[PDB]
């Protein structure tokens, strides 16, 4: 007619969130305490058995 | 029997009650698109004089 239609409503199509790196900065953690709480469960776990 | 032309006439002011139809279909359409701005109704001033 004589006025344009933007027709009403619709949904999106669906996405994450921007982000993961702060998830990367859990993933080198991961590693590092990996490494030193299995090295300390080794460890002073030994550090007991031969006292 | 010219008067019979006044009644399509009057037809033509029917059609004006069409638009309504077509008012409250397109002004409800907007359901929640929470981006919308209105678009509103308006009536006219007339004035009319013989000889």
């Amino acid at each position: 007619g004589g006025v344009q239609v933007g027709t009403g409503t619709a949904v999106e199509s669906i996405v994450r969130l921007h982000d993961e790196y702060s998830y990367y900065k859990l993933k080198g953690a991961s590693n590092q305490l990996e490494y030193t709480k299995y090295m300390a469960s080794t460890l002073q776990e030994i550090a007991q058995r031969f006292p | 029997m010219g008067i019979f032309g006044t009644l399509y006439t009057g037809v033509t002011g029917l059609k004006a009650s069409e638009v309504q139809i077509a008012t409250t279909g397109n002004n409800i359409s907007n359901a929640n698109a929470t981006f919308y701005t209105r678009q509103r109704v308006v009536q006219t001033t007339n004035g009319y004089i013989t000889t």
